[PDB]
RNA sequence: GAUUGACAUUCUUGAUUUUGUGGGUGGUGGUGCAUUGAUGCCCUUGUUCUGGGCCCGCGCGCUACACUGA
C-alpha cells in the first residue's frame, strides 16, 4: 500500500508511472494481479468447494495471511484492492 | 462450503473513522469525540498559560 | 508446434465460451462493458448487472497458454456475445495480461478487427462468421459443460474414443440463465462437477483432463 | 483545478441564463402589461380591415361513393414453436409448484336461434355473432359473456337425444367442435370462468345425488375441454379439478349397471387420450 | 434526540468562547 | 402601425425561454394591422416556446388568406437558411413542435408549405424530413388525395417524388382520383420521363410496393398495363413482386 | 451466492435522502 | 502443502529452508493460476473429487 | 354539437375529431463507395430550471475477548 496526498493507493505495475522507482524498486515486478487471479482460481476450484484447503498467502515483507475455505473474495479486481488494504491494516475482516 | 462475504468500506482510510450507518447518532460520536479533543487542548493551553 | 483449423490429420481441442457480453459504449467517451467504473448507464439501459464482465474472458485466458501439447498446439477457442463476435487464437499466443491493456483492446471489437504480429503477416486473432464446422470437421464430439447431467471425467471422456479428429467443448458465462446448451452443434450435454463451478474452473476442469488423457 | 474552473464557468453561465431569463420575464411583464392598451388603439384607429379544394371535392366524392409471404410462411413454425417452448414449460414450468394448502345467461341466446337443434340455430348465431364482434367496440366482456353462454349452450345441444341423423349430426357436431376449437384459440379468459361454474355445477349435482341426477353433458364438456385445451400443463385452472372430479367419478360409486360400465370404458379411453403426451 | 445534541453544541459554543478571550490557535 | 416596442419584444423574444402568449400576441390574431405589425417586428423571434404558441395561435387563426399573408414570404427562406448554416440540413424541435401543432388545418397547411416546397431548389433530405414531419400524424383523406394528384399533374422533381412516394406507401385508402393520378403516371412513364431520368430503385420505392391494401373496388386492367410498364423496364429486384403486391384489387 | 460478489454504491444515496428530506 | 511462488520473474528459492521436494507440472511456460489449478485437480483424481 | 387559442370556470372558432382492433413498433443517423450512386452492421419511442473529498499520532496504566468457564 501507499498512503499518498488524499489516501491509500495499491501497488501494481500498472497504476501510476514511478511510485515503484519513488518507493525504490522495479516495476517489472510490482504484481499482484497474478496473486488475485491465482487465489481466486484456487477459492473456485471443487476441492475447495469440497474443503479440502486452507491458503496462506504471503509477501516479501515476512507477513502470513491466512485464509478460510468459505472466503468468497470479490470478483473484480477494483473490489479486491480496496479489500486489500482493509486486510493489511486493519488485519481482521468478518462476514 | 458456506460461503459469506467479507464486509469492508470503498476507499478505506484506516485514518478517517468508518462509515456510520445510523445518522442520528454519527454526529454525536463525532461530536463527543471533537468535544473530548477540543477540552483537552484548551485545558492543556490555559494551564500552560498559567504556568 | 504450428496449427490452423485447416489441420485434419489428428485430434484437437476447441472451447467456445457462450453467451458473454462486450459491446462498447460511446458517450467520444469511449468505454467497454465493466461492472465496477460505469453502472449508472447499466442501471439506466435496463441491462442486468451481473451479466456485464469481460473478467470472465480475462481470466479464461489460461486456456491459451495452459495445454503442455504446445509442442503440437491443440488449442483454439472461440467467443460468442449477442453481437456474435468470434476470435481464432494462437497456442504460442502473446495476450494482453492485465485487464486494463485487455480492456483497452476495445477497437479490436468495435472497429479493427484485424491485428497482425510482430512480421505483419500473421493474423494473430480472427474473426471469420459463423459457425465453426466450416473450420473444425463435423468430427468432433458432442458435449456442452452444464449442471445437470451425471458426471463424467474429460480423462475417461477423451481415452474412450482415440482417432477423432477433434474435441469441442461449449461453456456458459452468466450470472443465471439457461444457455443455449445443445440447439446448435451439441445434443447431449456432460453435466460439470458436484457443486456450482465457474466458467475459468470450468475451462481448468476440461483441459486438466484434456491434458492428463493426452498425456502431454 | 480545471474541472472546478469549468464548473464555475457552467454555473455561472447558468446564473446568467437565468438572471437574462428573469429580466425577460419581468421586462415582458411590463411591456405587455404598458403596451396593449394603446397598440389596439393604434391598430384600429389606423384604417385596417382553390384547385385544391376542387380536387378533394372530387377525391371526396370518388372516396365516399365506394364505401412476401415468407415471413408470414415461417410466422407458423414460429409461433409453433413458441408453443412448444411454453409447451414443456407448462409441463415442467410456470406456476411455482407450491403454496402447501394443508350478452345473455344461458337462455336468451337460445331463445334467440330457438328454431331448430344444430345447423340453422348455430349459423344464426355464427351470424349474430359475426355482427356482434363488428359491432362491439365498447363492450368486449360483454363478447366474452355471449361466448361463455354460447359455449354453454352449444354443450347441451351437442348431447340431447341421438334419434335424430346420426351421421350427419355427427358431422355437425364435428364442425361445431372444430369452430369452437377455432374460437377457443381467440378467447380463453372466461372459458375458463364458465369452466368452473361448471365444475361447481356437477359438485353440486353430486352432493345431491350419486348418478341419477347426472346429465350426460359431463361426457361432452369433459371431451370438448380435452380435444380443443392443450391438457399437458402441470396444474391448470381448468383440467385439474375437473381430473380429480373425474377421478372420484371413476372411483367412487357403486357402477350398478352397463350404463355406467360405458361411462366408465369411455372414461379410461379419455383419460388415456389426455395425458397421451405428458 | 434533541437534548443531547443541542446542549453538546451549546456547551461547544460555551469552550469555543473560553477559546476565543484568549487567543489560542487551534 | 405598432405601439413602437415591438423591436424590444423582438430582441426579447428571440431569446426567450419560458413564458406563454402576453397581452399582445393574445389578441394579435383579433387586431387588424398585424401584418404591417410582425413585418416591423420583423419575426427573428426564433424562441422555441414563442415559436410554438405563436404558431399555435395563428393556425387556429390561419385562413387561406392569412396563409398567402403570412406565410409564404419568409418561412421558407428561414428553413433554407437553417439548412444551409447546418451540415446535415436538419430541423429543431421549435420547427417540428410548430409542424405538429400547425399541420391540423387542412387545405391551408398544404398551400402554405407542402404546396411552395418546390418553389426553389426542392433537396432530398430536406424533403425527407418534411415527408417525416408531415406524416407522423394523421392527413386528412380528401385534401390528402388533391395534394397528390396536384403534385403529381405538376411536372416531376426527385424531392417531390420521395414525398410521393412517402404518400403512397403510407398504407392509405384509395380513390378514383388516386386511380387516374396513376392512370396519367403511367401514361407519363413511357419512352416521358423514363426517357429523360432513368429511375432506379431509389425512386421506384413506389413502384416497388405499390397496391398491398389500396384499391378493392377496381379491375386489374390498370394492374395489367402497369405490369406491361415494369415488363417494359428491365429490372431484376422488382418484378415478382410487383404480381402478388398488387392483384389486391379484388373488382 | 454461486459465481458472483456484492454491489453497493457510494454516498450518493445519502444525496438521494437529502433531496428527500 | 505447495508453496507456490506468485513470482513474476526471478528463483523460488523462498523456501528453500523446510521444502524438499522440487517438483512441477512441465518445463514450459504456464502461470501460476495453472500451475495451481493442475496440483487441485491432481488432488481431486487422488482424493475422488 | 365531435370539438380549437379562451374577456382566471367563457362564448369564441369549428368536420381538424370520440370507446376499442391490428399493422407501420422507431429513420432527423452513425457507418464501407465519385463531391447526391435500396451496396454489410448497430439503436429506437431532443427539452423551463437544477451539482464540491482533503495536510489526530505516540504510548503508561485500567478494562473486555480463553472451561484455566459460568
Amino acid at each position: 500500500t501507499h498512503k499518498i496526498s488524499d489516501k491509500y493507493v495499491l501497488l501494481n505495475c500498472d497504476d501510476h508511472q514511478g511510485l515503484l522507482k519513488k518507493m525504490g524498486r522495479d516495476i517489472s515486478e510490482a504484481r499482484p494481479d497474478i496473486t488475485h487471479q491465482c487465489l481466486l482460481t484456487l477459492l473456485d476450484s471443487p476441492i475447495n468447494k469440497a474443503g479440502k484447503l486452507q491458503v496462506y498467502i504471503q509477501t516479501s515483507r515476512g507477513i502470513l495471511i491466512e485464509v478460510n475455505p468459505t472466503v468468497r473474495i470479490p470478483r473484480t479486481f477494483k473490489r479486491f484492492s480496496g479489500l486489500m488494504v482493509q486486510l493489511l491494516h486493519k488485519l481482521s475482516i468478518r462476514s | 462450503i458456506p460461503t459469506h462475504a467479507p464486509k469492508y468500506e470503498e476507499n478505506f482510510n484506516p485514518d478517517k473513522k468508518s462509515y456510520d450507518p445510523d445518522r442520528t447518532r454519527s454526529e454525536i460520536n463525532k461530536m463527543k469525540a471533537q468535544l473530548k479533543k477540543e477540552r483537552k487542548f484548551t485545558m492543556k493551553e490555559i494551564r500552560k498559560d498559567a504556568k | 508446434p504450428v496449427l490452423t483449423s485447416k489441420d485434419k490429420i489428428t485430434k484437437r481441442m476447441i472451447v467456445v465460451l457462450a453467451m458473454a457480453s462486450l459491446e462498447t459504449h460511446k458517450i467520444d467517451k469511449y468505454v467497454l462493458l465493466n461492472c465496477d467504473d460505469h453502472q449508472g448507464l447499466l442501471k439506466k439501459m435496463g441491462r442486468d448487472i451481473s451479466e456485464a464482465r469481460p473478467d470472465i474472458t480475462h481470466q479464461c485466458l489460461l486456456t491459451l497458454l495452459d495445454s503442455p501439447i504446445n509442442k503440437a498446439g491443440k488449442l483454439q477457442v472461440y467467443i460468442q456475445t449477442s453481437r456474435g463476435i468470434l476470435i481464432e487464437v494462437n497456442p504460442t499466443v502473446r495476450i494482453p495480461r492485465t485487464f486494463k491493456r485487455f480492456s483497452g483492446l476495445m477497437v479490436q471489437l468495435l472497429h479493427k478487427l484485424s491485428i497482425r504480429s510482430v512480421n505483419s503477416e500473421e493474423k494473430l486473432l480472427k474473426v471469420i462468421k459463423n459457425p465453426i464446422t466450416d473450420h473444425l470437421p463435423t468430427k468432433c464430439r458432442k458435449v456442452t459443460l452444464s449442471f445437470d447431467a451425471p458426471v463424467i471425467r474429460v480423462q475417461d471422456y477423451i481415452e474412450k474414443l482415440d482417432d477423432d479428429e477433434s474435441i469441442c467443448v461449449f461453456v456458459g458465462a452468466m450470472a443465471r440463465g439457461k444457455d443455449n446448451f445443445a440447439d446448435e452443434y451439441v445434443d447431449e450435454k456432460v453435466g460439470l462437477s458436484n457443486y456450482p463451478l465457474s466458467a475459468s474452473v470450468a475451462c481448468s476442469k476440461f483441459c486438466h483432463g484434456a491434458e492428463d488423457a493426452w498425456n502431454i | 483545478k480545471k474541472t472546478k474552473a469549468e464548473v464555475m464557468k457552467e454555473v455561472i453561465a447558468k446564473s446568467k441564463f437565468y438572471k437574462q431569463e428573469r429580466q425577460k420575464a419581468q421586462g415582458i411583464m411590463e411591456d405587455q402589461i404598458d403596451n396593449l392598451d394603446d397598440n389596439f388603439e393604434d391598430v384600429m384607429s389606423e384604417l385596417m380591415m382553390t384547385d385544391l379544394d376542387k380536387e378533394y371535392d372530387i377525391k371526396v366524392k370518388e372516396l365516399q361513393l365506394d364505401k412476401k409471404k415468407r415471413e408470414l410462411e415461417q410466422q407458423r413454425l414460429d409461433r409453433m414453436n413458441g408453443m412448444i417452448e411454453l409447451e414443456e414449460g407448462e409441463e415442467r414450468g410456470v406456476e411455482d409448484l407450491d403454496d402447501g394448502f394443508w350478452r345473455t345467461h344461458d337462455a336468451l341466446l337460445d331463445q334467440v336461434k330457438k328454431l331448430d337443434l344444430d345447423d340453422h340455430p348455430k349459423i344464426v348465431k355464427n351470424i349474430i355473432k359475426a355482427y356482434q364482434p363488428k359491432l362491439a367496440e365498447g363492450n368486449k366482456e360483454k363478447l366474452g359473456k355471449f361466448t361463455a353462454v354460447l359455449l354453454r349452450h352449444i354443450i347441451f345441444l351437442s348431447n340431447q337425444n341421438y334419434l335424430k341423423n346420426v351421421q350427419s349430426f355427427k358431422r355437425t357436431q364435428n364442425a361445431l367442435i372444430s369452430i369452437l376449437k377455432s374460437l377457443s384459440e381467440k378467447y380463453n379468459r372466461e372459458l375458463s370462468e364458465e369452466c368452473r361454474d361448471y365444475i361447481n355445477e356437477m359438485q353440486a349435482r353430486y352432493k345431491k345425488n350419486h348418478f341419477d341426477a347426472l346429465s350426460n353433458g359431463d361426457l361432452v364438456f369433459f371431451s370438448i375441454i380435452g380435444i380443443l385445451f392443450s391438457t399437458s400443463d402441470q396444474y391448470h385452472l381448468v383440467i385439474t379439478p375437473a381430473l380429480i372430479l373425474m377421478s372420484q367419478f371413476l372411483e367412487q360409486i357403486k357402477f350398478n349397471s352397463l350404463k355406467r360400465i360405458a361411462f366408465g370404458a369411455v372414461l379410461v379411453r379419455i383419460v388415456s387420450q389426455y395425458q397421451r403426451i405428458s | 434526540h434533541t437534548l443531547a445534541n443541542n446542549v453538546e453544541s451549546k456547551l461547544r459554543d460555551d469552550l469555543e468562547r473560553l477559546k476565543k478571550i484568549r487567543a489560542h490557535r487551534g | 402601425k405598432v405601439i413602437k416596442a415591438y423591436t424590444t419584444v423582438g430582441s426579447i423574444l428571440k431569446t426567450w425561454t419560458h413564458g406563454k402568449l402576453p397581452k399582445l400576441f393574445k389578441v394579435i390574431p383579433s387586431l387588424r394591422n398585424w401584418q404591417d405589425v410582425i413585418y416591423v417586428t420583423n419575426p427573428e423571434e426564433w424562441s422555441p416556446h414563442v415559436v410554438y404558441e405563436a404558431t399555435k395561435l395563428f393556425v387556429s387563426n390561419l385562413t387561406a388568406k392569412e396563409s398567402q399573408k403570412f406565410i409564404n414570404l419568409i418561412l421558407l427562406e428561414r428553413f433554407r437558411d437553417n439548412i444551409e448554416t447546418s451540415e446535415d440540413h436538419s430541423l429543431n424541435y421549435h420547427i417540428y413542435r410548430a409542424v405538429k401543432k400547425s399541420l391540423y388545418k387542412p387545405s391551408a397547411f398544404f398551400k402554405g408549405f407542402l404546396f411552395p416546397l418546390v418553389e426553389t431548389g426542392c433537396n432530398v433530405r430536406e424533403a425527407t424530413i418534411a415527408g417525416s414531419v408531415l406524416a407522423k400524424v394523421s392527413v386528412p383523406a380528401l385534401h390528402s388525395s388533391a395534394a397528390l394528384s396536384y403534385l403529381l399533374r405538376l411536372p416531376f422533381s426527385p424531392p417531390t417524388t420521395v414525398f410521393i412516394k412517402i404518400l403512397l406507401d403510407k398504407k392509405y385508402a384509395l380513390p378514383y382520383q388516386t386511380v387516374d393520378d396513376c392512370v396519367y403516371y403511367f401514361m407519363r412513364f413511357r419512352i416521358g420521363e423514363d426517357a429523360t431520368r432513368v429511375l432506379p430503385v431509389i425512386w421506384h420505392k413506389a413502384f416497388l410496393t405499390f397496391a398491398q391494401r389500396y384499391k378493392n373496388d377496381i379491375t386489374q386492367d390498370q394492374r395489367d398495363f402497369l405490369l406491361e410498364t415494369v415488363r417494359q423496364r428491365g429490372h431484376k429486384d422488382i418484378g415478382p413482386e410487383i404480381r402478388r403486391e398488387l392483384l389486391a384489387g379484388a373488382s | 451466492t454461486d459465481r458472483f460478489k456484492g454491489d453497493d454504491d457510494i454516498p450518493y444515496k445519502e444525496r438521494l435522502f437529502e433531496r428527500q428530506q
